[PDB]
């Protein structure tokens, strides 16, 4: 019977973080590579 | 200090390292020399005049 309710609460709270935004086609998307980030010094292989 | 990323799985389990290293200064000294001439000692110092 058409259910629209879903749920819908808080309106979270934000922050304001750099990022990386590039508009590919009618999408705006992040570019994100992350190895200085978090797998620099780690050992860790970059996936 | 360095960081370390949280493995799931049979991946020996990491714990923090850290490095303590100590260099040591390396010396050095330089050199010019802008040596005087007779005469002109017996000018300057008056002694000559």
């Amino acid at each position: 019977n058409r259910e629209t309710l879903d749920e819908l609460e808080s309106a979270p709270q934000t922050t304001r973080v750099r990022a990386d935004l590039v508009a590919i086609g009618d999408r705006l998307v992040f570019l994100e590579a992350l190895e200085k980030r978090i797998y620099a010094a780690t050992n860790v292989p970059y996936p | 200090h360095q960081p370390l990323i949280a493995r799931d799985g049979p991946h020996p389990v990491e714990q923090p390292v850290h490095n303590y290293m100590t260099k040591v200064i390396d010396r050095r000294a330089l050199n010019a020399a802008f040596s005087l001439a007779t005469e002109a000692i017996a000018l300057l110092t008056g002694e000559a005049l």
